[PDB]
């Protein structure tokens, strides 16, 4: 199911109380659209309080917002026309309805046409002809100038719907709510900034038309990491996220407090610089390194104590709970034995320690930061490709310039960052793996690959799709492009008091059935 | 029951090294209307059986004996038992004045906090009130003004004063003084002897008083303790021990005393010898080593106490030939003065004008002017070469202040100095350091010139190894100069702070006559050194300035010793050199009614 | 010494407009602003960054970005960090929060430590003297995390055995306190409790050993024995005089203890949850701020310099014989 | 001569009676030359992965549990102290010489020496060296971070010392034997390192002392906040570091390298006292 979360029934459960969370660093801008707004706990806080087109289901399965919209569908789907109902019930904050005004000034402030808004991401506005008023106005008609697959992700997901007002001009969008959100739609409003305590308080929406929450209130409160576990253990916060075993154990002995788990959508992955110049710029020396690395034992003891059965995460564009998830790396499997025959069969021989091609020792540079939570994979790999015979000294960077002065200059031989899931993956491939993206740190790409992936986000099939995500994803490993070595887990150790919160991996809570248990 | 009772006394600091048995075995008692004096040779204990009654002896003392204030046994008493009679009944004025006070309290604060200990209902505006009283009474000049001076803005004299009245701030039952009298002058000591003898009649209390200087006793005292190498060694009256003393070692003391009625030279008679180890003290008398009388029985036993005449104790075994003859009959050894002098009048000091000014201030932060004190005032010295010149006057009149006028080798504040030819102020900074090669200075307080943390050897040596003096003429020169003195060998490895007092005075001494140099400025040289060893200083000194041709600034307060070797003297009161002149004209007639005063004033040796 | 005013507040303000001119510089040149951009999985468009670096500068040369910043840093304008908020307000309400997180917690252990120092200095080598210098090595051979952790875990244990929570130590008030004007402060004085014992502890262990240094030297000397000889206990003798003497070299440690640790807290208002000036200088520099550095090094300069003049004023008043100032 | 001895001859013999501080100095270089001669004897080295046994008790085969990763933690912390001990040692030797020269001749002289030596002090103390020390040290692993680690510890950890020795020596120097030594024509390095700095000396010991432990400390206050020696080389601090999260978990990871930091410490001090009481004359204990 790839949730826990202890569902259990809202009507059963206490009709008040105060859940309160932490976030790492009190939010500069307010707006999620924004560069300085985005984020991942800034935007799951926002969840509770703005419109959401669909709710994605525990595997990324996707269902319209009955709260908000009637019925969202795919028209006429020669250019691709989609029409947004709205239902006649939701206001905003300061009592205006939502219109398809919200929906066309939105799609307009993020499709890129006008260069003052500072926007986080397109997210497929770019591709958007025109917004007209359907029948009437709580009625939107989006057309698209070319097909798009992944439409249902526009206001789905990490992306909202924001008001006609707080999306209409640049100045509003940059600066409108630099200190304090704007009018909210949704089961809950921000009704206290605290900014000398850093702490933000959520009450109950009064003019929220749909399911009544059980909460009373949600307070989040701005703690380090080293301040998140001594509080949660005395009736603080009541929960947090253990993302060690150390923090594991700890929250585990605690008395009153049970650790739920559920797969994350991010993850881990060595990056290979194939560009002209550095070692691997030839196909067959990356897919012969990668041959002679274990990622199963990298998986394995990196994820020690988290979970039973640690395993690699195998697909570059699904994680495991995803649907259309499967293994595709049996191009790479680990067998070292070949590695050492296609590295004979190479060039670089066997010199007493490591391998020589002529004189040039096959030696690689690993370049990873935050050396202390990713140093268990750099060893780990270097010991497993010393029995092969190559080098791969570790360079640990500090983590202030990392991707400045080394990455996207082309600095390196192996990178190991970390990329993020998507119940929406479809519109960060044209960009992560395309020859000409901007996040292609390491120029390695093909015409072919290019052309796929602008063959799957243009099939209005949504099993089509996956179908072609998976010829992309086995293309590109069957280059080297990378190796995705672990996504993480989602151990969240919350008090066992509370009720249908906790680990939901790529899926999304309600919030008007989360709540304390009778008694 | 006897006001004091001691009994068995024995003291033995236990250092690194050999303990030093400072004490062994004495006994004496004090009465409430008498005052007993403890005269004897430096470094015979006289200073640590002063501390074992008190009881503020180091941690290491191992003080084994008996002593009884009023039937109360106070040798093993808790501290707070002993903080009762501390400042009621038992008040001590300490050797050394300098140390003595706490460097961060004003003195007014000092002696109000000595009399609010005992009185805690008095307060701070009447405590403070009547400290000033005290301050007036013993005779500190300007004492409102000067109740607010941090010890290190005060005279020597009047630092000394400050502790005198400390002591007599309560009123206490006994009064143990040691050498309650050697920066003050003769007029200034004269009522602080009468105040003392006020503390007698007025009140009980009893005085035990030690003293390097005899004509003190023959005035105040009522009985005396010549005590020498740890024990008692004669007692008797005071009128009776001064003119039928019959212990060898007395009778070799109470005749080396200056008489006043000398001329330049009068080499004066030392007795002849040096002071006993104090560790090692082989059988018998100690005195036997230096006797005249000395027989091999006298090695045999250590003599007692006995009884010779009606209250008089001699520990001696022959006394009977001591009996009726005179120093001269029984040390056959004779002084003459038959040196190679050296006679000339080329100048080698000229200060013309000097002048000193001090600010006075109040306050713990703004620091608020309330007057000033002019301590020179315009004074004139001349000092040829191979001549003496003596200062005397006034404590707290300037004598101290322009000798490191001239010493600090710079321009002064309005006047002119010229030392060797150079005007002072003519000098830059490598002809300054290498003109101060042949000029030198004994400080007042010897203790306080000399740093803690060197032992002996390195106190004496360091000027003559800034100088360039290899190790093997380093250590001959050394090992002469700690002879000299009278110190011993094995002494080097000490650090200054475990000497008797009068020794850490020779070890400034013996630091100053290092390098020999052309000009030596005295500062009250022989102050803490009893009769017998101050005068086989003053014959060398004497005798190494006729050869060599040394000329020494000599400021003291004993106008009988500046009888013996000054050409020169040069009177100074309140800061302005009241009388000057050859040392004939001015000891014979002086001819202003300051120093006629000083100079009636001194106080006569004979008893009668 | 009105005369020394007028030298040292010049002598004083030329130091700080050059510190806070080399600060500003040298994190212009280390500083990359625009990384965090870039460590983020939706990597925005290079447009929509490239026009980022034109908005905040960062294009200009740095002694123009210098003189534009003092040009209205003189009138209050510290300026903004990266993500628009001001940098003046922010200063004020962080250096509000390290006051109120430090002041009881270093006198108090200043006082500790110079009290434990002192009595390890009477009784040198005795099982009092032993026992206290072990203590203060081992807690200052130990991270500051580890003494406070500890602490957390002996005030858990002190709330489960209890039955009630007596121990709240996270934040600085109760989330969610509600009436009362005495029930504020309750409030305040028992979130204090820890986060306050953390830093005495640390304060009393450095300062013992100096104290204890410090009182050595004055222990044998001799106005005590004369201070003794005045009445006064050994006790007393010991504090009112020797103590006294001895607190001359201690004067500039305390000075510098008034400045220094307020951005060197940080650890404390980790665990703790408190947020000002050791929070805030690895925020400047993790997040590549030379706003925040620049505005930040002014304030700690104006105090780093104000106590080099109570220092000197300290020194003269606590001993008399240092006629200097 | 007959038999005289200098002043440094008796503090020699004084420091060497005190029995404490001689076996105290004895361990303090014997475990220096056991983190050198022991990582070539031992079973298991430094960085040899064991997946077998992540995270385990000590034992028998791994005399002090393993970590993480399954590295051996006895062989791991001898190699951290072989980095951390050196650069502790040098930090407080260069620290207290340069508080002790600045703050001695700047107090002694006073007039423009002290006024220009306070101010650089007062530079040197009002610009954040904690930048300088975040951003510099991680750059390079080799003995050139070591280096430039000590230059900017030794350099930025020196002033507040430096203020505390002026203080004391604008009090010494209006001593009378001070006075005294420049009236006999003691040149003024002669007077400072002869008297000035033996009276003194009871403060820079403890500073030396001090400092050991602070400056092993101070690199792993920087590998809290991310800065610091980087992964693939182990130093003393980085693995207290690591081990100050898994303190209560896992105990054996934070302890035994933190028993060694207690210990060096502990040494360092019984050392310090012992010469402190040599330097003193009026010390109790030796008097015997
Ligand atoms: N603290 C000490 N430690 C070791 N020896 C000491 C100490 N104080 C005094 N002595 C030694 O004890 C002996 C006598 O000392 P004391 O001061 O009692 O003599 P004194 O008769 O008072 O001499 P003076 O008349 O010169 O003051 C001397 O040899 C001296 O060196
Ligand atoms: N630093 C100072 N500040 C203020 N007044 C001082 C200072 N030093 C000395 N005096 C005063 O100047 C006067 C001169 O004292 P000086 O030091 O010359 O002693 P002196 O005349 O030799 O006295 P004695 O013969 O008792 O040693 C004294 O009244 C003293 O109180
Ligand atoms: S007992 Fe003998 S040696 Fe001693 S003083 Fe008398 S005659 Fe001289
Ligand atoms: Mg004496
Ligand atoms: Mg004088």
């Amino acid at each position: 199911t790839t949730s826990d979360i202890n569902q259990q029934d809202p009507a059963t459960l206490q009709d008040g109380g105060n859940l309160r969370l932490s976030l790492t660093d009190f939010p500069p801008n307010f707006n999620i659209l924004h560069i300085d707004g985005n984020n991942a706990e800034v935007a799951a806080m926002m969840k509770a309080t703005l419109p959401r087109a669909f709710i994605i289901g525990p595997d990324g399965s996707t269902t319209v917002d009955t709260n908000y919209f009637t019925s969202i569908e795919l028209t006429r789907t020669a250019p691709q026309v989609v029409t947004y109902t709205i239902n006649p019930e939701a206001v905003w904050s300061d009592g205006t309805p939502i219109t398809w005004r919200d929906i066309a000034s939105q799609i307009h402030a993020i499709s890129g046409a006008d260069k003052a808004f500072e926007i986080a991401s397109s997210s497929g506005a770019e591709r958007v002809a025109s917004v007209t008023r359907g029948v009437d106005d709580r009625q939107a008609v989006v057309t698209f100038a070319k097909p798009y697959a992944e439409w249902r992700g526009m206001f789905a997901g990490n992306g909202m719907l924001l008001p006609a007002s707080m999306t209409a001009t640049p100045e509003a969008f940059n600066k409108g709510q630099l200190d304090g959100p704007g009018p909210s739609a949704g089961p809950f409003v921000v009704s206290a900034l605290d900014r000398t305590a850093q702490r933000i308080v959520l009450t109950r929406n009064p003019r929220w038309w749909g399911a009544r929450p059980r909460l009373d209130s949600i307070t989040y409160l701005v703690l380090d990491d080293a301040a998140r576990l001594p509080a949660l253990q005395n009736n603080t916060i009541d929960a947090t996220g253990v993302g060690t075993l150390d923090q594991l154990t700890i929250a585990a002995r605690t008395k009153g407090i049970s650790i739920r788990r559920a797969p994350g959508p991010s993850w881990y992955h060595f990056t290979l610089n194939g560009a002209p110049g550095s070692i691997l710029a030839d196909k067959a020396l990356r897919l012969a390194i990668a041959k002679g690395i274990d990622r199963y034992t990298i998986a394995r003891v990196a994820q020690y104590g988290l979970t039973s059965d640690p395993v690699p995460l195998n697909n570059h564009v699904f994680v495991a709970g995803q649907d259309g998830y499967q293994d595709n790396s049996g191009v790479v499997a680990y067998n070292p034995e070949q590695a050492k025959r296609e590295l004979d069969a190479l060039g670089w021989r066997r010199s007493g320690a490591f391998r020589e091609k002529d004189g040039r020792q096959l030696v690689i540079r690993d370049l990873f930061y935050d050396a202390q939570s990713t140093r268990q994979f750099a060893q780990i790999a270097q010991h497993t490709l010393a029995q092969i015979g190559v080098k791969l000294e570790l360079q640990a960077k500090s983590g202030s310039g990392f991707f400045s002065d080394y990455v996207n200059v082309g600095a390196f031989d192996i990178a190991q960052f970390g990329w993020v899931g998507d119940a929406f993956p479809l519109s960060s491939l044209t960009q992560i793996y395309a020859s000409d993206g901007e996040s292609n740190f390491g120029k390695i790409g093909s015409p072919q690959i290019d052309a796929a992936i602008e063959r799957t986000l243009a099939e209005l099939d949504p099993g089509k799709a996956r179908a072609l995500a998976n010829q992309v994803d086995e293309l590109i490993w069957a280059e080297g492009f990378s190796l995705p070595l672990t996504q993480s887990p989602g151990t969240v150790a919350v008090r066992s008091t509370l009720a249908n919160f906790g680990a939901t991996g790529l899926a999304d809570l309600d919030y008007t059935a989360i709540g304390f248990m009778r008694r | 029951s006897p006001l004091l009772e001691v009994t068995d006394l024995a003291v033995t600091f236990r250092t690194d090294g050999d303990p030093v048995t400072a004490v062994r075995g004495i006994s004496y008692r004090v009465e409430p209307g008498e005052v007993v004096a403890m005269v004897g040779e430096s470094g015979s204990g006289k200073s640590a059986a002063a501390m074992a009654v008190v009881g503020l002896l180091p941690e290491y003392a191992q003080v084994r004996g008996s002593v009884r204030l009023q039937g109360t046994e106070l040798l093993g008493l808790a501290d707070n038992a002993m903080s009762r009679f501390r400042g009621k009944a038992i008040g001590t004025v300490f050797q050394d004045p300098m140390s003595a006070l706490t460097p961060v309290y004003t003195v007014g604060d000092q002696i109000a906090e000595a009399i609010e200990v005992h009185q805690p209902r008095v307060g701070k505006k009447a405590a403070r009130r009547r400290a000033v009283e005290l301050l007036d009474l013993v005779g500190i000049s300007q004492p409102q003004r000067r109740s607010r001076a941090f010890p290190h803005e005060l005279s020597g004299g009047e630092r000394q004063r400050v502790v005198i009245a400390i002591a007599i701030a309560n009123d206490p039952d006994l009064l143990i003084c040691d050498d309650p009298t050697t920066a003050l002058d003769v007029t200034v000591q004269a009522q602080i002897l009468d105040v003392l003898k006020a503390a007698r009649d007025v009140t009980g209390a009893g005085v035990l008083i030690i003293t390097h200087d005899l004509g003190v006793v023959a005035e105040f005292a009522d009985r005396a303790l010549v005590m020498y190498a740890g024990r008692v060694v004669e007692s008797a009256g005071v009128n009776d021990l001064y003119r039928d003393r019959r212990m060898p070692y007395t009778v070799g003391l109470l005749g080396s005393v200056p008489r006043l009625d000398a001329a330049q030279g009068t080499r004066l008679v030392p007795i002849p010898g040096a002071p006993p180890s104090l560790a090692g003290l082989a059988p018998g008398c100690p005195f036997a080593p230096r006797c005249p009388l000395v027989i091999d029985e006298c090695l045999t036993a250590e003599p007692e106490l006995l009884d010779v005449a009606t209250d008089h104790r001699a520990a001696c075994i022959r006394t009977e030939l001591v009996t009726g003859r005179s120093a001269a009959d029984i040390y056959r050894v004779k002084t003459e003065a038959r040196p190679a002098a050296l006679g000339d009048a080329s100048v080698v000091v000229r200060v013309r004008h000097l002048v000193k000014t001090y600010r006075l201030a109040k306050g713990v932060v703004l620091r608020r002017a309330i007057g000033e004190v002019r301590a020179v005032d315009g004074i004139s010295l001349e000092l040829r070469q191979g001549r003496t010149l003596g200062i005397v006057g006034e404590s707290g009149s300037g004598k101290s202040t322009t000798l490191h006028e001239i010493l600090e080798l710079a321009a002064p504040q309005s006047g002119s100095i010229e030392v060797l030819g150079t005007d002072v102020a003519t000098l830059g900074t490598a002809e300054r350091r290498s003109l101060r090669r042949d000029i030198q200075v004994v400080f007042q307080d010897p203790v306080a010139s000399l740093d803690p943390r060197l032992p002996v050897f390195d106190l004496i040596a360091e000027p003559l190894q800034a100088n360039g003096f290899g190790k093997n003429e380093t250590h001959a020169r050394v090992a002469e100069l700690l002879d000299i003195v009278g110190l011993r060998h094995g002494d080097a490895s000490r650090y200054p702070a475990e000497f008797s007092g009068g020794q850490k005075q020779r070890i400034g001494i013996a630091r100053a006559l290092a390098l020999q140099p052309k000009i030596l400025a005295l500062d009250d040289p022989v102050s803490a050194l009893d009769v017998s060893i101050q005068a086989g200083i003053i014959n060398l000194l004497l005798d190494l300035q006729e050869q060599f041709g040394l000329s020494y600034l000599f400021v003291s307060h004993d106008l009988s010793v500046v009888k013996h070797l000054a050409h020169q003297v040069a009177v100074m009161l309140a800061g302005t050199v009241v009388e000057q002149g050859d040392s004939e004209e001015v000891f014979g007639n002086p001819k202003h009614e300051y120093t006629r005063r000083l100079l009636g004033a001194v106080p006569q040796p004979d008893p009668a | 010494m009105t005369r020394y005013l007028a030298r040292r507040l010049l002598n004083y303000l030329v130091l700080l407009a050059l510190a806070s001119f080399l600060t500003y510089c040298l994190t212009s040149l280390a500083f990359s602003p625009l990384e965090s951009l870039m460590q983020r999985s939706p990597r925005p468009p290079q447009a929509v960054i490239d026009a980022k670096a034109h908005d905040l500068g960062l294009d200009r040369p740095i002694l123009a970005r210098y003189a534009n910043w003092v040009s209205h840093a003189v009138r209050g304008d510290f300026g903004t960090t990266i993500t628009g908020q001001p940098v003046g307000t922010e200063l004020g309400r962080r250096i509000g929060v390290s006051l109120r997180l430090l002041v009881v917690g270093s006198v108090f252990g200043t006082v500790a430590g110079v009290v434990i120092g002192a009595w390890g200095a009477i009784r040198q080598y005795r099982l009092s003297d032993r026992v206290m210098t072990t203590l203060a090595l081992l807690v200052l051979s130990t991270p500051t995390f580890v003494v406070a952790n500890l602490l957390i875990l002996g005030a858990l244990r002190v709330n489960w055995a209890v039955g009630i929570q007596l121990f709240d130590y996270t934040g600085e008030t109760s989330p969610g306190v509600a009436g009362g004007v005495w029930d504020r402060l309750g409030d305040r004085l028992q979130h204090l409790i820890l986060p306050s014992l953390t830093l005495a502890l640390a304060a009393a262990a450095g300062f013992s050993r100096y104290q204890r240094n410090a009182m050595l030297d004055v222990l044998g000397q001799d106005f005590i024995r004369t201070a003794r000889a005045k009445g006064l206990t050994r006790r007393r003798a010991l504090l009112k005089h020797g103590l006294r003497t001895a607190l001359i070299p201690m004067a500039t440690l305390f000075a510098y203890g008034v400045a220094g640790l307020v951005t060197g807290a940080v650890f404390v208002e980790k665990i703790f949850g408190w947020h000002g000036m050791g929070e805030w200088m690895v925020r400047g520099i993790s997040t590549q701020d030379t706003n925040i550095v620049a505005a930040i090094t002014v304030f700690s300069g104006a105090v780093v310099l104000l106590a080099g003049l109570l220092s000197d004023v300290i020194y003269a008043a606590l001993d008399p014989r240092v006629r200097v100032s | 001569m007959t038999e005289f001895a200098s002043r440094r001859t008796l503090v020699v013999r004084r420091f060497l009676r005190n029995r404490a501080a001689v076996a105290s100095l004895a361990a303090l270089l014997l475990l220096f030359v056991s983190a050198y001669a022991l990582p070539p004897l031992l079973p298991y080295s430094y960085d040899d992965l064991d997946f077998n046994a992540l995270l385990q008790p000590p034992g028998t085969k791994h005399w002090l549990g393993t970590n993480a990763l399954g590295q051996d933690l006895l062989a791991q912390t001898l190699r951290g102290m072989q980095k951390s001990m050196l650069i502790g040692v040098c930090v407080a030797v260069i620290s207290t010489g340069i508080a002790a020269t600045v703050g001695a001749i700047s107090g002694y002289f006073g007039g423009w020496r002290d006024r220009t030596l306070m101010w650089v002090v007062d530079l040197l103390l009002v610009v954040p060296s904690f930048i300088l020390i975040a951003i510099v040290t991680p750059r390079t692993k080799n003995s050139a971070n070591i280096m430039f680690l000590v230059l900017l510890l030794a350099g930025f950890g020196w002033m507040i010392s430096s203020r505390m020795v002026r203080g004391m020596t604008m009090s010494l120097r209006e001593r009378e034997f001070i006075r005294a030594a420049r009236y006999m024509g003691v040149s003024s390095r002669r007077i400072i390192v002869g008297h000035v700095v033996p009276n003194v000396a009871s403060i820079l010991i403890i500073d030396a002392a001090l400092n050991v432990a602070a400056a092993i400390l101070a690199e792993t206050g920087l590998s809290f906040l991310g800065f610091g020696i980087q992964p693939p080389d182990v130093s003393l601090g980085t693995l207290i570091a690591d081990g100050t999260a898994s303190a209560t978990a896992f105990p054996w990871v934070f302890l035994f390298p933190a028993s060694i930091l207690v210990l060096i410490l502990v040494c360092a001090n019984l050392t310090g006292d012992g010469l402190r009481d040599a330097l003193d004359p009026a010390s109790r204990s030796l008097r015997r």
